[PDB]
């Protein structure tokens, strides 16, 4: 966490420099011169569903020499999960 | 504090990419793009700018300044701070975060949000909808650059970017998984609007696509913004799959070896790439673009993380 | 002194169930969202921080946002430098468990994000595939074709 | 078969995923066995 | 190993949604209603399934490292889940009539009920608060999705909502619980979560952050089983959505609840707390089902209403804490899941009729005349009359009730039983004696249907010849525990 | 002289399904 | 939308100029 | 100080229960809260996993977060057809 | 770690303790090769029959097959292997006895 | 030909800022604290960092 | 650095010596440690450590210095990371110490 700070800090600095970059077109040139597209509900669920799967891929793939052989081919039936999910969301046709 | 010289040298950074993009996307074109401001269209950046700046706007409109002021704000702060995590050389990153390469996938989760803020305050029926097209555009190669990057993790031990630019001593990760590299620089044109795929950024589509208060600040913020994000997403194909700071270790004689010069130099060839592939190739419509994150990309990823999982658990190379 | 400032994710709590215009809601919502998150970094948990961030205010509160904008509602420590020698960071001491060791947790889970899956396309279809994309459907022998009106 | 090569040619990226992907769960299935010696 | 009749059914239902898909996404078949062909082939998956784990029965506890940490199979779970998947096979046989009729090309919801079943199979054997939660996510997910399923009609998807909500809420409220009970036990599994509660008494053994987890878990489960305490917008759901779909929810959820409710309170927590809610929560759901059963008049909310009545008598089982108590839970369990399969089925049975009231479903003497004396056997067997076998069960419960001396429980029940009991003869009296309601001629239904009724109503009455087996397999299960 | 193909491999299959009834019972 | 979706496949490329190519 | 990240958490769930409570008339607000109240589950589960020094509340925690997220999926997409067309 | 250690175990005359894949199938007796073939035609006959009504005979009837193979083989696996195992009643001891 | 060099500038110019936003935040930092920044620095870093200000008294 | 302080540079810097050398004391120290961690228990096993440590210290101070006093340079340069400079590792380790 200790690296964190820096950023902490980043957020409020650059907070300040887009307030200048903002501030600098005010001061200048003074006086004279579709009821719903359900589809991006889809694609908005089917994100979170494969981000939620990519949560789960990065603790897998930062320890795999920790769970050898095992841990692979558990995380390979999530994702062989996934792939049924993402096969019937191909096939039902949710990816146009 | 030296936050400044991480956002004053990129600010510099994009407004010279307006101008490397005209010129190399001219200079392919058969024609020297901007070369008449400066000595040889250096001038021209500042040139863009001090004119934006001197623009009178349409209408004061300062009334509303909380909602759609602070969004351009908001983008190009997280533009600039997914550049803290990115190292330039051996400790030359701002913050090594232990898990550095998640915070940038955050940061990119916000990006969504402040795509479909600025759409949503620009009360146009036309372009909100053009924002959240571009928004599900940006976030549907998210899934792809996540497991894009879950490859270039399974060969990396850690996240800590310093690490994944630490790992390719032996060899980058471009020339094994250089189908991964085609498919990270492909889906880093395509998170990022400037690419082959950019209806959204058709060329009047775009500038009636991010807001209806220009004032000029605006406009120069979200370009300023998607040349940004433009450096980063370039400085991303650099870090994971071209050594991040490592030279080719021949040890030449003629040749020092600085860190922070190689990365520059990869980066330029990525800036590069991004230009040259704007100009030489068609837009892809958005309806194919779309048909592409999920049904091309999505699988050819997903085939990587377990190709790229497999061949390093049967080998013990992990 | 941002370890009490958790009185802001308290305040805004508060605010998402006593407020009528839903974007005060949302906003206040993500606002919870970055302050458990900035919560979870004191802590030391980082890859829960960004998680939080990521599939909550990048996704699940992205979708509370569609939902308005469309469909408006009107000293003396002793620190032993054992275990310190090699420190495992959340990423690698979560991996170390939910995929071999509790790895039925995490295949249910992947049950469940199956189950999310399949529920988003039966749901929200909306009549747009061959749910009912079919055809309208005909058929010509039946068909009175005029006999009867 | 005529339909598997009808398969790898309407649909390349879904048959070269499924065959860069079985190389990775073929690999450990078999060839990780076999690396016994 | 030792997952293996749980994988299949989950196999089973992946396959069976490939299937679906590939089938009802192809031109070639002409976009085909796979519902109907996605079941019998559903029904069969679940037939499948329980012979696998009937089969391998002694081979379920095959390793420490499934029970440990994962989930825990015993001698109580597998007769109960062989229940389950009977019971789950039942609601099917009398559904295929509903997707028939209906323009069902929801393959997927055939898919959903699989789901379902396997959720609720790992539901009767998760050991863990962890695998609890999450298995009892999946089953009311799936069964959230069945609740939504007519969407062209609001009635189904606003019932759904409410569903949606007391669902979320009550697998919330038991998620809170179990991070209050995590926080006191350090460990998440039922069994290190025993050694922590045993006894622990919160008025002897001071337990403040257990006891708070165990407040919030105990309320969650009764959302999910439509206690009054928390019956909430339940009995809405009953009425609103179609009878069919109505009956998948309100037997097979319900039991495995039930089965669960006995695995994760008895076994794990020892205080004097837990059998006294059952017992003010069986006293209200028999007094709200009698009072309900009289102001109701929907047929199928009156249902809704006795199987709450019913609910509250299964319930004082678990209230005595005598074993014989939780054996005599278990023989209501059987005798109300039967009767409500059968219940279910008359009522489909007047598929022709679309809603009506009790007085419209008279007439049935002069026309259908032994549908007509089936109906009443399904009203006498939740009354209590003696010769059915509902009585023998809850007399059962009663006498159980009388040794662990809940007198004043087991009064209450005697007299809801009779308070329902004047209802039912003058729904008998409606039936043929008075109120034909215009002589309304009814239509035929499948020969499962006709069967659900014909190996139910048959045995309701058999019980009083032959009730010795279902007696001994009930104790059984409630001493393995 | 026979039925629709497909249709025959579901006569023999219940055969086979029935055949395992009495075999069941008799190995 | 059961509109006709611009299917990107087709016949290959084969230059058809018209039969006077040699003798009208 | 366990307690102070605890019981600020304890009230967060109280927020979200007593938001159930008062806005069953709107359901946006309702799955507001429904997923205020598994977060204030689910930082505690991290709050009491880094006290008690123990990894299942954060194994818990992460499904929690990978649970609660298709729930609210779920949720949104019922939402979204109950208010159909 | 893991270890085939059950509970309720060892009822009857264990023949090989946690047997090998490749051995507990090819332990096949001509009975679980007949659950394994009565079981993969009620799920063909199932899987054809279900499939008369919407067309799919032909599909319907493989996709039962492979539902059938699945269950099937792994109830004669349960079989074959509760027999290996000191589980179920275990009278091909003689093939150890033999070999 | 060398034409393509003044088309190499601006990616020069913009190659000579991300030099200098490396080598800055380098600089600064290694001006702030008399050593180079450590990047895999792990608890036991700041634990001996903390007892190493604790022994030069 | 300077008189032989213990710091964090200078014992990293030596922990190949220090493992080649002081290895009893330290699987001592360690064993009892595994024992029972209670700090007081093997107080003498830890003076036992600390001295035969600080004496090779006092030992690699006194020989080769200008190495050791590069190579600590080194370790608090970069922090006790040993790729960044393998030369003074090989110098400091080739002269003397093996
Ligand atoms: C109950 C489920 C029955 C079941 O799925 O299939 C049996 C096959 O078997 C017998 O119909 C043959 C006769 C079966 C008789 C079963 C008697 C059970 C007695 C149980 C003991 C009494 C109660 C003890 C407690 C019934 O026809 P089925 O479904 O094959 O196929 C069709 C059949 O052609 C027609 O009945 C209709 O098209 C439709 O309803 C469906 O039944
Ligand atoms: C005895 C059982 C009766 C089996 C009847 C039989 O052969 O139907 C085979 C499958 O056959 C087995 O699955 C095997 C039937 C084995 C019969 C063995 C008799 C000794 C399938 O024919 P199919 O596709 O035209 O199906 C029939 C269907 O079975 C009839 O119920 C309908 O009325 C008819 O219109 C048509 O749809």
């Amino acid at each position: 966490m200790l690296e964190f700070a820096p950023i902490f800090i980043y957020l409020v600095i650059s907070l300040l420099v887009s307030l200048i970059l903002l501030g600098v077109p005010f001061l200048f040139a003074s006086n004279s011169s579709s009821r719903f597209d359900i589809r991006f509900y889809l694609v908005s669920i089917l994100f979170l569903i494969f981000d939620l799967e990519v949560t789960f891929f990065f603790p897998w793939a930062v320890s795999l020499n920790k769970i050898d052989l095992f841990g692979f081919w558990s995380m390979m039936a999530f994702l062989f999960i996934l792939t049924i999910g993402f096969l019937y969301e191909w096939k039902r046709g949710a990816l146009d | 504090a030296e936050i400044l010289g991480i956002i004053l040298p990129l600010l510099l950074g994009v407004a010279f990419l307006v101008l490397a993009e005209r010129k190399v996307m001219a200079f392919v074109q058969r024609r020297k793009g901007p070369d008449v401001v400066g000595s040889f269209g250096l001038l021209q950046p500042l040139a863009d700018g001090l004119k934006l700046i001197l623009k009178e706007p349409i209408s004061p409109s300062s009334a509303n300044f909380f909602l759609f002021r602070m969004a351009p704000v908001a983008t190009f702060m997280l533009s600039l701070v997914a550049w803290a995590v990115v190292p330039f050389d051996y400790g030359m990153v701002l913050s090594d975060l232990n898990i550095g390469l998640l915070y940038l996938f955050a940061i990119s989760s916000l990006g969504v949000y402040g795509i479909i803020i600025a759409g949503w305050s620009s009360n146009s029926k036309y372009a909100f909808l053009g924002a959240l097209r571009s928004a599900a555009q940006m976030v549907s190669y998210e899934v792809s650059i996540g497991l894009i990057l879950i490859t270039v993790l399974i060969c990396v031990g850690s996240c800590n970017l310093s690490e994944i630019v630490m790992a390719q001593k032996q060899i980058w990760f471009g020339i094994p998984l250089f189908p991964v590299l085609v498919m990270f620089f492909i889906s880093c044109l395509a998170e990022t609007n400037r690419a082959p795929f950019d209806l959204p950024e058709a060329e009047a589509e775009l500038v009636a696509g991010y807001n209806v208060e220009y004032s000029s600040m605006g406009f120069a913020l979200f370009f300023l913004g998607e040349y940004a994000n433009m450096i980063l997403m370039s400085g991303l194909c650099t870090l994971f799959f071209l050594g991040g700071w490592l030279p080719i270790l021949d040890l030449p004689i003629f040749k020092k070896i600085p860190g922070s010069i190689w990365f520059s130099i990869k980066v330029l060839f990525f800036l590069f790439l991004y230009i040259w592939v704007r100009a030489a190739f068609p837009r892809y419509r958005y309806d194919q673009l779309m048909g592409l994150g999920w049904k091309v990309f999505l699988p050819l990823s997903l085939a990587w993380v377990v190709s790229v999982s497999g061949l390093l658990v049967t080998f013990q190379w992990l | 002194i941002l370890s009490v400032l958790s009185s802001l994710a308290l305040v805004s709590g508060l605010m998402v169930v006593r407020a009528k215009n839903p974007v005060h809601s949302v906003l206040f919502f993500i606002l919870v969202f970055c302050d458990t998150s900035g919560l979870l970094l004191l802590l030391g948990l980082d890859f829960f921080a960004m998680i939080f961030l990521v599939v909550y205010i990048g996704a699940i509160a992205v979708l509370f946002l569609f939902v308005v904008m469309m469909f408006h509602i009107q000293s003396l420590r002793y620190t032993v430098y054992a275990g310190k020698v090699r420190s495992w960071t959340n990423l690698e001491t979560l991996g170390n468990l939910l995929y071999t060791y509790y790895f039925v947790w995490f295949l249910v889970p992947s049950l469940i994000l199956l189950v999310a899956m399949i529920g988003a396309i039966v749901l929200t279809m909306h009549r747009t595939t061959k749910v009912k994309r079919q055809d309208v459907f005909r058929r010509n022998a039946i068909d009175f074709r005029r006999t009867i009106m | 078969m005529e339909k598997l090569r009808m398969f790898v040619a309407q649909e390349p990226v879904v048959a070269a995923s499924c065959l860069i992907g079985g190389v990775g769960l073929f690999l450990p299935a078999v060839v990780r066995p076999i690396l016994d010696s | 190993l030792a997952v293996f009749p749980e994988i299949f059914i989950i196999n089973a239902t992946f396959i069976l949604l490939i299937h679906g898909v590939v089938f009802s996404t192809s031109k070639k078949y002409d976009y085909p209603p796979l519902a109907s062909n996605v079941g019998w082939l559903g029904l069969l998956s679940v037939l499948i399934t329980l012979l696998l784990l009937a089969a391998g029965a002694p081979l379920l506890t095959i390793a420490h490292l499934f029970w440990n940490n994962l989930f825990r199979r015993d001698n109580f779970t597998y007769f109960c889940q062989i229940f389950l998947l009977l019971s789950t096979a039942g609601t099917i046989s009398m559904c295929f009539d509903f997707f028939d009729q209906e323009r069902f090309d929801a393959f997927e919801f055939i898919v959903l009920i699989l789901l379902s079943t396997c959720g609720m199979l790992f539901m009767i054997s998760a050991y863990d608060l962890i695998a609890m939660y999450l298995a009892i996510e999946l089953q009311s997910l799936c069964f959230y999705v069945i609740a939504a399923s007519k969407r062209k009609s609001e009635f189904s998807t606003e019932a759904g909502l409410k569903y949606l909500i007391l669902g979320a809420f009550s697998s919330g409220i038991l998620l809170f619980g179990c991070s209050m009970i995590y926080g006191s036990t350090g460990a998440t599994h039922f069994d290190q979560l025993a050694k922590i509660l045993t006894g622990y008494e919160i008025t002897g053994a001071r337990s403040s952050g257990i006891f708070m987890g165990i407040l919030f878990i105990a309320v969650g489960f009764l959302f999910k089983i439509t206690a009054v305490p928390f019956h909430m917008w339940a009995p809405d759901i009953y009425e609103g959505s179609p009878t069919p779909v109505t009956a998948f929810l309100s037997i097979a959820p319900k039991i495995s609840i039930f089965a669960n409710i006995l695995r994760v309170f008895i076994y794990g927590s020892y205080g004097a707390t837990l059998q006294q809610i059952f017992f003010f929560c069986s006293i209200a759901s028999m007094i709200l089902g009698a009072l309900a059963a009289m102001a109701q008049t929907k047929v199928k909310r009156l249902l809704a209403y006795s199987s709450i009545g019913h609910v509250g008598y299964i319930c004082i089982g678990f209230s005595c804490g005598t074993i014989e108590g939780i054996q005599s839970l278990l023989i209501g369990i059987f005798i109300y899941a039967l009767m409500t399969m059968d219940a279910f089925a008359i009522v489909l049975a007047l598929r022709q009729t679309r809603v009506k009231y009790i007085a419209d479903l008279g007439a049935l003497a002069k026309t259908n005349p032994i549908l007509a004396i089936t109906f009443s056997i399904t009203m006498f067997s939740y009354a209590g009359i003696p010769p059915l076998a509902g009585f023998c069960s809850k007399f059962y419960l009663f006498f159980a009730a009388l040794g662990c001396g809940a007198y004043f429980l087991a009064l209450v029940g005697v007299v809801t039983s009779v308070i329902g009991c004047f209802y039912y003869i003058r729904l008998v009296k409606r039936m043929f004696f008075d109120t034909p309601r215009t002589w309304i001629l009814y239509e035929p239904m499948d020969r499962n249907k006709s069967l659900l009724l014909a190996m139910t109503s048959f045995f309701i009455t058999l019980f009083l010849l032959y009730p010795s087996p279902l007696f001994s397999v009930t104790h059984q299960m409630a001493l393995s525990l | 002289v026979s039925e629709d193909k497909n249709r025959n491999y579901a006569v023999v299959a219940g055969v086979v399904a029935i055949v395992g009834s009495i075999g069941w019972y008799l190995k | 939308a059961a509109a006709a979706a611009a299917a990107a496949a087709a016949a290959a490329a084969a230059a058809a100029a018209a039969a006077a190519a040699a003798a009208a | 100080d366990l307690i102070k990240y605890f019981t600020f958490s304890m009230i967060i769930f109280i927020l979200g229960i007593w938001g159930i409570l008062l806005n069953r008339r709107n359901i946006l607000i309702m799955l507001m809260s429904i997923e205020l109240m598994l977060l204030a589950v689910n930082s505690n589960f991290l709050v009491f996993s880094v006290s008690l020094d123990d990894m299942m509340g954060q194994v818990f925690a992460l499904l929690v977060l990978t649970v609660a997220a298709a729930e609210s999926a779920i949720g949104l997409a019922i939402f979204v057809i109950t208010f159909r067309v | 770690n893991t270890d085939i250690t059950a509970l309720e175990k060892a009822q009857y005359p264990v023949v090989d303790r946690n047997p090998a894949f490749t051995k507990v199938v090819g332990n096949f007796s001509t009975l679980d090769y007949l659950r394994f073939s009565t079981i993969t035609g009620i799920s063909v006959t199932v899987g054809y029959l279900s499939g008369i009504k919407p067309g799919i005979k032909g599909p319907s009837m493989v996709t039962g097959g492979l539902i059938g193979l699945m269950g099937g083989f792994m109830y004669a696996y349960q079989n074959s292997a509760g027999r290996l195992m000191g589980f179920f009643p275990n009278d091909g001891e003689v093939a150890s006895y033999q070999k | 030909s060398l034409v393509w060099l003044e088309a190499m500038l601006p990616l020069g110019i913009i190659g000579g800022m991300l030099c200098i936003m490396g080598n800055s935040q380098y600089y600064i930092h290694k001006a702030y604290h008399g050593r180079p920044k450590h990047i895999g620095h792990d608890e036991w870093d700041v634990a001996m960092e903390r007892r190493d200000k604790k022994v030069v008294e | 650095t300077g008189n032989p302080i213990p710091t964090s540079a200078v014992l990293t810097a030596s922990a190949k010596h220090i493992g080649m050398r002081c290895m009893p004391e330290n699987v001592a120290f360690l064993k009892c440690k595994k024992n029972d961690p209670n700090p007081e228990k093997c107080l003498d096993k830890g003076r036992d450590v600390t001295r035969c440590v600080l004496g090779l210290l006092k030992d690699l101070h006194q020989k080769c210095q200008k190495e050791m006093d590069d190579y600590v340079g080194c370790m608090y340069y970069y922090t006790n990371e040993f790729d960044l400079c393998r030369k003074e590792q090989e110098a400091f380790e080739k002269v003397c110490p093996l």
